[PDB]
RNA sequence: UAAGUGAUCUAGAAAG
RNA sequence: CAGCUUUACAGAUCAAUGGCGGAGGGAGGUCAACAUCAAGAACUGUGGGCGCCUAUAGAACUUAUAACGAACAUGGUUCUUGCCUUUUACCAGAACCAUCCGGGUGUUGUCUCCAUAGAAACAGGUAAAGCUGUAUUUUUU
């Protein structure tokens, strides 16, 4: 009767998954929409010398 | 509860005329009434059954006294009649 | 939804959903790996269904049981359900025969179960000539499934087995026609509605052996039951395009057909 | 995928393509507690290793003080309250050498 | 003083 | 216990004006035919002002974790994948598309089951239902 225990069970949220390739573990998972084009080639952005861990 | 009193009260604001006992027309923007016609006005010109004008910044005026009230007629159009 | 209410407008059987509500739910804690994995599966083919909606046909009013209402030729009576299944049986098995009978080969006999299969050793332009397609044996199939729950239905009513255990059969059957009748043979998508079944089944029976333990006997058919209705709903265009064109091709059988190109073979 | 870390996907893999997270894992994370004493020793190692301003601020206190005086008791005229003041301010220097 | 929770693809029939 | 509006009532003169008026069914069918249900949050006309404003109005249905379905199949086409190496039959995703199993709403038409009156208000009563009421400074003592 709680609506609030679908959090990360909803339609929207299964959608949203499948759009990017994540499984919420509970969940289901799917061929990703798009192919991970690894090609990041070691930029500046989103390195780990830039960015923090916590 | 009286239904002129209303019309009175929803006309705060507006620019009333208001005629007395004594035959005394008063015209002016209304600032406040009560149950009893306790009109209060602001800006207003008074002028005597001869036809002299005179002007007054804050009038108070008892509705024992009062003879009738003029409302524009924006009120007509709506809303607490139905 | 469903009791919030107190008025409503009626839904089919079929379009009740009493599976569903479970797997939409975050699965109850301390179950087997292959039950989280069907659970995970019945997700996914709700997901997918959801996601794409098929929205239908605006214009076509005319369903094809009216279609036949308008003519002269059907008339229409109230039957008991054993009763129709039963003609529906016959009939269906009349049909194969005939259309077998038609093509010439006599030597493929029809068992009453449906399960086709020949008389002798066929020689080898006898073999060329009766090999029947992904159509016929669909149909084929669809009869037998149809035969055993009408069957089980019949055994029922015959005081040959309780209800209890009716329901039962059905319910293996609905689970099983995987294994009971080869469908996904001919049409290998029927694959993904036996894996639904399957995936039922783990819920269904782990739902239903809690405190109670392992055993045959669990009823509830009615969420597998469902799946099948939804999969005969797409085979029903199929079939009619394919088992009708067969049709079509016996009484008038094709002129000059054209190949094409866009074929890696033929190609170059 | 889960934490950026599942196989992308189920097909192909040939394989189940189910994920155990490592127990090593836990032990790579944690021995900046138990490498520690690596640390530790290193750091062992390595473990041995104004008056004017004060002056000139007490001075400007004072000072403050002074005018606050002056505002307080009697000094609406300048003259006297900047007389007194530098006198004052004489006075601290005179004390500070 | 604090380890050890969960992610589990598949799945057959014809003809050649 | 007063007042006005409506039914149930006699016998009226019956003008006056209203309102119920070319005054005549209801309940329903696993019954039809048609219309119409994905669009600028989106409806339809009517005149007037001149493809667009301003008043009229009407409006049944479906929709905000967006839909006719608290429901879910299958095709076809390309593209990418996967098992694979020939194809069908398939894997799973995408984009367009269709088919299907269904759903309403409205209007008719039918089928079935129950039924049958062509005229009543005014002067006000009798009875019952809807709302209002309970002289000493601003309303009428
Ligand atoms: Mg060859």
């Amino acid at each position: 009767t709680d609506k609030n225990y679908y959090y990360l069970f909803d339609k929207k949220s299964f959608f949203n998954g499948k759009a990017l390739n994540n499984a919420i573990p509970g969940g289901p998972k799917f061929e990703p929409l798009y192919p991970r084009e690894e090609e990041e080639d070691y930029n500046e952005f989103n390195s780990i010398d830039r960015v923090i861990f916590r | 509860n009286g239904i002129p009193v209303k019309l009175l009260n929803e006309a705060q604001g507006h620019i009333v005329s208001l005629e007395l006992t004594t035959g005394a027309t008063y015209r002016g923007k209304l600032v406040e009434s009560e149950d009893s016609m306790n009109v209060q006005l602001r800006d207003v010109i008074a002028t005597e059954p001869q036809g002299a004008v005179t002007h007054m910044d804050q009038i108070f005026v008892r509705g024992s006294q009062i003879k009738f009230i003029v409302v524009p007629d924006l009120l007509k159009n709506a809303p607490l009649f139905k | 939804f469903p009791f919030n209410r107190t008025k409503g407008k009626m839904v089919r059987a079929q379009d009740v959903a009493l599976a569903k509500k479970w797997f939409l739910q975050h699965p109850d804690e301390e179950y087997p790996v292959k039950v989280k994995v069907s659970y995970q599966k019945l997700l996914k083919n709700y997901v997918l269904n959801e996601l794409h909606p098929t929205l239908p046909t605006n214009h076509n009013k005319t369903k094809l049981l009216k279609s036949l209402k308008n003519t002269k030729y059907f008339q229409q009576t109230t039957i008991d359900w054993v009763e129709a299944g039963l003609q529906l049986c016959r009939q269906g098995h009349n049909m194969l025969n005939l259309l077998i009978h038609r093509k010439g080969l006599t030597y493929l006999h029809l068992d009453y179960n449906f399960n086709l299969k020949p008389t002798k050793t066929l020689t080898t332009k006898e073999r060329k000539k009766s090999r029947l397609g992904n159509s016929f044996h669909l149909m084929r199939e669809l009869l037998k499934m149809m035969k055993l729950i009408v069957d089980t239905h019949v055994q029922f009513r015959l005081g040959n087995v309780d209800a209890f255990q009716l329901a039962d059969g059905i319910h293996y059957i609905l689970n099983h026609i995987g294994q009971l009748t080869g469908i996904y043979r001919y049409k290998y998508k029927v694959m993904h509605q036996i894996r639904a079944c399957k995936d039922l089944k783990h819920i269904i029976y782990y739902k239903f052996n809690k405190n109670l333990g392992k055993g045959p006997g669990c009823g509830f058919w009615q969420p597998a039951w469902r799946v099948w209705l939804n999969f005969l709903r797409g085979t029903i265009p199929l079939l009619e395009r394919y088992i009708g064109n067969l049709i079509t091709r016996q009484f008038e059988g094709r002129s000059n057909e054209i190949v094409k190109t866009t074929t890696k073979q033929r190609l170059d | 995928s889960y934490n950026g870390i599942g196989l992308k996907s189920a097909k192909g893999s040939s394989t189940s393509g189910h994920v155990q997270r490592s127990l090593a894992s836990n032990n790579r994370r944690r021995p900046q507690g138990s490498q520690q004493q690596r640390q530790q020793r290193q750091n062992a190692i390595k473990k041995a290793s104004i008056e004017t301003h004060m002056e000139k601020r007490e001075i400007e206190v004072q000072v403050s003080e002074l005018r606050d005086r002056l505002e307080e008791e009697e000094t609406l005229s300048e003259e006297q309250i900047d007389k007194k003041c530098e006198a004052l301010r004489a006075k601290l220097t005179n004390e500070w050498q």
